[PDB]
């Protein structure tokens, strides 16, 4: 399988597929809890 | 067509416009919007403006050279789609407009909001103790208590607001299991590593890459809903991906993944986020005159208002279940 380690920053988006609608985008710079 | 294809790819031409603007303007590690809840609060207020007011409310919009009505039940027909698509994911879409008691505010822009946006309406008396938690509590009951405060000070002359409250809890189509979760290290944007709760699962999810980055799809509920991740290979930037990011790329992106069996590695991870977007970031989208003295509100009332503030705020969590997020946009006018 292909190895997708997200182990530094990243750009992520929630999106609707019947719209193409993108709810949410951002990046993530620093992991919070 | 315009009123449908056309409008999706503006909407998210917006969405990336937003993104890009927002990163420009801010200095955190964490960026978190959404341009579903900004353009939502801000074409209800556009209901009201005239002249250059909606001209400019429009271009900063991606909306240029669509009516109000088409606006409307363009978002109308939106808004009712992600409401009823999935059953198994949990959707808030939620509007309201606070208005000060005794003014005349017109009954057609109350009408179209009420009709179009499923508007909340009421006349508060924003000198009463109780109205900021009655509007911060509206807050808190659309996002389940995940954004409890959009406000913390009603200014003396406030006359309206129009607030917005997206809400989203979906779960997995494969979730990790707690148990598989590792301690591992993460490198941060600033360069320093942490430690981070590590996620870890083996699955067929979509996949595709170019050449700057891999992508992944994660999909929630019945598949209508999903999140999509962008990895820049090593040597490669997340703010390189932001600055190239527009309809086209995201075309591609969405038209090449392929079901593929993957190595998934996901850090469990929250971000809460707050923007004046009326500060730096509306105005340089072209956003201007509503802002000032010369704004043209005669929809609302025949009284001179203006937008004082565009306040935006979001929440993430991402688990092994699933994702919960949130975003509230208020428009304050005076
Ligand atoms: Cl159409
Ligand atoms: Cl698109
Ligand atoms: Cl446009
Ligand atoms: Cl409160
Ligand atoms: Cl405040
Ligand atoms: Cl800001
Ligand atoms: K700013
Ligand atoms: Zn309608
Ligand atoms: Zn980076």
């Amino acid at each position: 399988p292909i190895n997708f380690h997200i182990n530094k920053p990243f750009v992520f988006a929630i999106r609707e597929k019947s719209t193409g609608v993108i709810l949410f985008i951002g990046e993530i710079g620093e992991v919070k809890e | 067509g315009p009123l449908g294809s056309e409008k999706i790819e503006k909407d998210n031409a917006f969405a990336f416009d937003l993104l890009q603007t927002t990163r420009k303007h801010v200095t955190e590690a964490n960026v978190f919007i959404s341009p579903l809840s900004v353009s939502m609060a801000l074409n209800m207020t556009l209901n009201g403006a005239a002249g250059v007011t909606a001209d400019e409310m429009k271009t900063a919009l991606r909306e240029t050279g669509y009516t109000m009505e088409d606006i409307n039940e363009y978002s109308h027909s939106l808004r009712e789609a992600l409401l009823k698509v999935d059953p198994s994911t949990t959707i808030g879409m939620a509007n309201s407009i606070w208005y000060k008691q005794g003014e005349l505010v017109k009954e057609p822009f109350i009408l179209a909001n009420r009709t179009h946006y499923d508007a909340e309406v009421k006349a508060v008396d924003f000198s009463s103790p109780a109205t900021l938690p009655a509007i911060n509590g509206w807050c808190a009951q659309k996002t389940n208590d995940k954004i409890t405060k959009i406000l913390d000070y009603i200014p003396g002359n406030a006359f309206m607001y129009l607030i917005n409250a997206v809400y989203f809890k979906g779960i997995w189509v494969t979730q990790f299991k707690k148990s598989d979760t590792k301690r591992a290290p993460f490198r941060k944007a600033d360069g320093t590593t942490q430690e981070v709760n590590m996620m870890a699962q083996k699955s067929t999810f979509g996949y595709t890459t170019d050449e700057c980055c891999q992508y992944l799809e994660m999909d929630y509920g019945n598949k209508a809903f999903s999140m999509i991740v962008m990895l820049p290979n090593e040597g490669q930037t997340t703010r390189d991906v932001i600055e190239q990011l527009d309809n086209k790329h995201w075309s591609m992106i969405i038209k090449g993944i392929r079901p593929t069996q993957v190595s998934l590695r996901m850090p469990r991870f929250k971000t809460e986020c707050k923007y004046g977007l009326e500060k730096k970031i509306l105005p340089e989208m072209g956003m201007n005159v509503p802002f000032t003295e010369t704004a043209d509100f005669p929809g609302i009332t025949d009284a001179a208002i203006f937008i004082s503030r565009v306040i935006h705020k979001t929440f993430v969590q991402v688990d092994e279940e699933g994702t919960e997020a949130a975003a509230v946009t208020a428009v304050e006018m005076k």
